């Protein structure tokens, strides 16, 4: 029904402030086991 | 003679066969560029392939080459040059 309903960052907190967002473990594992870039990006990106 | 050897041998072997070391061929193109200090850095890494072809099942060996007395005489010649560049 035509009720004005409002959403905020204070309302979004219980889904954005969870520790599984702020973990790095799964991102580290997946970006590790993902295959490496190619040669012509590899000269540009993986050098430092 | 460094340009003739590095051009003719290194790039053309790694292009004619074993097409994986073209990143190292870009490195040896920058070695052909006049950045000698950084160029001679990782001469170990571009020596390891010569170790792989001089002796089968590649190991790490000493940096100077295969013959022992020639290996010592190279270092004697390099000390002679370092004392007298002229």
């Amino acid at each position: 029904d035509q009720v004005v309903q409002r959403i905020d960052f204070a309302d979004i907190l219980p889904s954005v402030c969870h520790p599984i967002v702020h973990d790095s473990t799964i991102v580290e594992r997946l970006m590790k086991n993902e295959p490496l870039p190619t040669g012509h990006r590899f000269s540009q990106l993986c050098q430092l | 003679d460094i340009t003739k050897l590095q051009n003719v041998v290194n790039e053309y072997l790694k292009s004619k066969g074993l097409n994986k070391g073209n990143f190292e061929n870009m490195f040896t193109n920058k070695e052909k560029f006049e950045s000698q200090f950084s160029d001679i850095h990782r001469a170990l890494l571009r020596l390891g392939n010569s170790i792989r072809w001089g002796s089968n099942v590649p190991i790490d060996t000493p940096y100077v080459n295969l013959t022992a007395e020639d290996s010592s005489e190279i270092e004697n010649n390099l000390q002679d040059a370092e004392k007298n560049m002229l």
